[PDB]
């Protein structure tokens, strides 16, 4: 995952 | 007088963020930086004439929250977004962190600079004209560094500070 600041996140690893 | 610049480093695990961070503002390449380390830097510099205080956060462990990012990607005025040339899931990672910062900062217009890191290794995955083409695409600047020569690193933090300039006389 990436996740530089709430609240967001992306799944990068797929 | 001076201005101050809030900046923020990003990109993957080993793209040479620490590394471009130590240079300049140790003026000199660290080759072991502890990967886990988050930090900010402060470092004042001249650039285009004037004096200017460079606030630098070298971001680490971007998997989980932080909160010096917690409040650096809030006050940040401009990114880095660095990948490895040597290393292609880096390159395909910058798109991630570019739609990220956009969300955070709730904007189209958030000033950043695409940077090609490690340029003097001799095992290139990622041809600059793919760099330079998603940079164009971004309407964002692209500079190519090496960290180990210092090659490009004063161009790509200054780089950056010439487009946070812009932003701010909108
Ligand atoms: N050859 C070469 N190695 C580099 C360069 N920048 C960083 N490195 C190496 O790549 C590794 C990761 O660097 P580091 O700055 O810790 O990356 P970070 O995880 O993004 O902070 C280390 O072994 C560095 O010495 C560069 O421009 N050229
Ligand atoms: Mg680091």
């Amino acid at each position: 995952f990436l996740r530089l600041a709430r609240p967001f996140v992306s799944f990068i690893c797929g | 007088g001076m201005t101050e610049y809030k900046l923020v480093v990003v990109g993957a695990d080993g793209v040479g963020k620490s590394a471009l961070t130590i240079q300049l503002i140790q003026n000199h390449f660290v080759d072991e930086y502890d990967p886990t380390i988050e930090d900010s830097y402060r470092k004042q510099v001249v650039i285009d004439g004037e004096t200017s205080l460079l606030d630098i956060l070298d971001t680490a462990g971007q998997e989980e929250y932080s909160a010096m990012r917690d409040q650096y990607m809030r006050t940040g005025e401009g990114f880095l977004l660095v990948f490895a040339i040597n290393n292609t899931k880096s390159f395909e990672d910058i798109h991630h962190y570019r739609e990220q910062i956009k969300r955070v900062k709730d904007s189209e217009d958030v000033p950043m600079v695409l940077v090609g890191n490690k340029s003097d290794l001799p095992s290139r995955t990622v041809d600059t004209k793919q760099a330079q083409d998603l940079a164009r695409s971004y309407g964002i600047p692209f500079i190519e560094t090496s960290a180990k020569t210092r090659q490009g690193v004063d161009d790509a933090f200054y780089t950056l500070v010439r487009e946070i300039r812009k932003h701010k006389e909108k």
